[PDB]
């Protein structure tokens, strides 16, 4: 079976920064996308970035466009997230979520949803 | 955008001579992937559907004899039945199938020359039932001839009769290779009543000197 | 020596549509009868050669291109047709002497989460040469601006999932296609069937 | 063999009737198979109408047919279909369907073809042809006036083929049919042996059993 695994969670007084690993063991060929969410406390679980497997090319969201880092080693089977400059409001879980579905269009890797997902890991920014 | 002329559009041969048919495209139909013509020949005896006998202008369909094979070059094709037949006596047409639409030639009608044979004419006169009705229908007849070119001509009062008549001809005979030949008279009651000396001149290949034969009227 | 059209039609796994598998069918008799006798096949279509009849007729080479596209696209694979398949990832050419095989495969090829792993090409600079097998992600430059494998405004991936479910219409249900393409060269033929 | 074209029966009808003859495929890989339909028109060469493929229905017409008639197919009883909008009398023919398995091939199996006769129909008249002589006497029927073809005749009801020819028909000026029989009989024949032809026309359903006999 396919499993995401995070890491690399905890807390960071806010303007430093903080990388998430999300390791993958299963069928590595099949990979079309891997995709960051999170979910803040009382809100509904948003968007964050995706990237293709195949060129690395991501749609970094628009309230973290300019900040965060999203990339992936393909030899490693992983995808990382950069979080620089962090904010209170990126105080949530963050769960890496990967999709077999090829999208031409990158930017549907937002609307679209993901057929396996991670148990996710608390980010806490501090003072 | 093809299209097909078959000539000659007659064929008469003697039994076992050869006998060849030409085929004209105005396209031409070569496939340039694997160096064949994609042209086709047909037999139709008549009654029956047509009969495939040769595809890519040269190869024989199964159930086809040795004596027939085909040849071309391109634009120009040809079908020769060495040693014709019997059985051999038929229509056939060419067909292109390099694409569609599918095109036929006009066809052409092979026949068995035999030895030349004189006919035997038969004269009837109307019935007298059908003069009743309004019209009178004069019958002429040449029974078993080749070759099939046999002049009829009517003789009213040994006057000649032109326009009234219509003839209609057998095809080669399933037995002896003949033809037979019905020429009628038809005029109206009226007008038969008129003429009293009806006659039927036949000038055939066979016959050195014509033969009329004739009725006069009430006989 | 019986030629394995066996490990092509039942094949376990298909290739995706641009990636399409090519065999060359050489030095072996194949009964084709075998193929056009069996009553399950949708579409049988043959351009320019009988295959009842060249089971007494030998060929050079038998190609037998296998892949997988949606129902719908199945007419595509024919010699003249244009549009996304005809012309960015499987085109025949106008010559062409083979035929087209094409099956139903919701069974085999379509998951409830939805099979995404058969794909296709979108975009392309010209249209493909016949019997061309184009597999770049070269980063479509559709615009003006030139792309430097950076994707977004004017610049997409040139390829696409198909996303098969058993529940999809018969359209947008997976069809497996072979084509078997014949050549005869100059040289000694070596595929014959029986008769 | 591999594939036998059925074709429906013979159709008599009327001039605007609309009319779909069948093509059914008997046997197995009728898959490969498209069916085209050709016209032979009375006495006249083969035309191609156009050719269809059951599988996706792929339809193509001869551009002296395009927006006549419709070739269908129900690939689901290996049928191909060939229907009229409305028949006009020039669609008297007989219509051969006709298989190749694949497209641009000969067509290498053949229907026996239906017979299409679009005409109101109209019964002979039916006189007889006496002799006269002695070595050999000939006599006959002639069949008059009568459409739409065609008509069939037999000889002391059928027991007489001893040397019998039956003429092609010809259309007369009236614009109806006449076509003549007769039968060679040795001289002394005539004195006594009888000398009956029957004569049936199938679209107007008439028999007739019509007597010859020498005149006085
Ligand atoms: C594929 O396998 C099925 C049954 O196992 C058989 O009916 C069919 O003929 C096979 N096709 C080929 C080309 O071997």
């Amino acid at each position: 079976q396919v499993q995401l695994v995070e890491s690399g969670g905890g807390l960071m007084q806010a303007g430093g920064s903080l990388r998430l690993s999300c390791a993958v063991s299963g069928r590595t060929f099949s990979t079309a996308a891997m995709g960051w969410f999170r979910q803040a406390p009382g809100k509904e679980r948003e968007f964050v970035a995706a990237i293709r497997w195949s060129g690395g090319s991501a749609y970094y969201a628009d309230s973290v466009k300019g900040r965060f880092t999203i990339s992936r080693d393909k030899a490693k089977n992983t995808v990382y997230l950069q979080m620089n400059s962090l904010k209170y409001e990126d105080t949530a879980v963050y769960y890496c979520a990967r999709t077999e579905n090829v999208r031409s269009l990158l930017s549907d890797y937002a609307t679209w949803p993901y057929d396996y997902w991670g148990q996710g890991t608390q980010v806490t920014v501090s003072s | 955008d093809i299209q097909l002329t078959q000539s000659p559009d007659s064929l008469a041969v003697s039994l076992g001579e050869r006998a060849t048919i030409n085929c004209k495209s105005s396209q031409s139909v070569l496939y340039s992937s694997i160096n064949k013509n994609y042209l086709a020949w047909y037999q139709q005896k008549p009654g029956q559907p047509p009969k495939l006998l040769i595809y890519w202008a040269s190869t024989r369909e199964s159930g086809v004899p040795d004596r027939f094979s085909g040849s071309g070059s391109g634009t120009d094709f040809t079908l020769t039945i060495s040693s014709l037949q019997a059985e051999d006596v038929a229509v056939y047409y060419c067909q292109q199938y390099y694409s569609t639409p599918y095109t036929f030639g006009q066809g052409t009608k092979v026949e068995i020359k035999r030895t030349v044979a004189a006919p035997s004419v038969f004269i009837f006169p109307p019935s007298d039932e059908q003069l009743k009705s309004g019209t009178a229908s004069v019958v002429c007849l040449l029974n078993n001839f080749y070759p099939r070119e046999a002049k009829v001509q009517w003789k009213v009062d040994n006057a000649l009769q032109s326009g009234n008549s219509q003839e209609s001809v057998t095809e080669q005979d399933s037995k002896d290779s003949t033809y037979s030949l019905s020429s009628t008279l038809t005029l109206s009651k009226a007008d038969y009543e008129k003429h009293k000396v009806y006659a039927c001149e036949v000038t055939h290949q066979g016959l050195s000197s014509p033969v009329t034969k004739s009725f006069n009227r009430g006989e | 020596n019986l030629c394995p059209f066996g490990e092509v039609f039942n094949a376990t796994r298909f290739a995706s549509v641009y990636a399409w598998n090519r065999k060359r069918i050489s030095n072996c008799v194949a009964d084709y009868s075998v193929l056009y006798n069996s009553a399950s096949f949708s579409t049988f279509k043959c351009y320019g050669v009988s295959p009842t009849k060249l089971n007494d007729l030998c060929f050079t080479n038998v190609y037998a291109d296998s892949f997988v596209i949606r129902g719908d696209e199945v007419r595509q694979i024919a010699p003249g047709q244009t549009g996304k398949i005809a012309d960015y990832n499987y085109k025949l050419p106008d010559d062409f002497t083979g035929c087209v095989i094409a099956w139903n495969s919701n069974n085999l090829d379509s998951k409830v989460g939805g099979n995404y792993n058969y794909l296709y090409r979108l975009f392309r600079k010209s249209n493909l040469k016949p019997f061309e097998r184009d597999i770049s992600t070269e980063i479509y430059q559709a615009g003006s601006t030139p792309c430097n494998g950076v994707e977004g405004f004017n610049c997409y991936f040139p390829l696409q999932s198909y996303g098969f479910q058993p529940t999809n219409g018969v359209g947008y249900q997976p069809y497996r296609v072979v084509v078997l393409s014949f050549e005869l060269l100059h040289a000694p033929a070596t595929v014959c069937g029986p008769k | 063999t591999q594939m036998q074209l059925v074709q429906s029966g013979t159709e008599v009808k009327k001039p605007g009737e609309s009319l779909k003859i069948s093509c059914k495929g008997s046997g197995y890989g009728f898959i490969t198979y498209w069916i085209g339909w050709v016209r032979q028109m009375p006495g006249k060469g083969l035309e191609w109408m156009g050719i269809i493929y059951p599988g996706d229905s792929e339809t193509r017409y001869s551009p002296s047919f395009q927006g006549q008639v419709t070739i269908s197919a129900d690939k689901s009883i290996n049928t191909a279909y060939l229907q009229w909008s409305s028949l006009k009398a020039s669609d008297t023919a007989i219509y051969y369907c006709a298989g190749g398995s694949g497209i641009s091939t000969p067509m290498d199996v053949w229907g026996q073809g239906t017979t299409v006769t679009v005409a109101s129909t109209k019964g002979p008249s039916v006189f007889p042809l006496a002799p006269s002589s002695g070595g050999t006497a000939a006599l006959g029927c002639l069949v008059k006036d009568y459409f739409p073809e065609p008509v069939t005749v037999s000889w002391n009801s059928g027991a007489l083929t001893s040397g019998v020819h039956t003429f092609p028909a010809v259309l007369q000026s009236s614009g109806l049919y006449s076509l003549s029989s007769v039968v060679t009989v040795p001289s002394s024949s005539l004195g006594t042996q009888t000398y009956i032809c029957n004569v049936n026309h199938k679209p107007s359903n008439t028999k007739v059993d019509k007597k010859v006999e020498p005149k006085s």
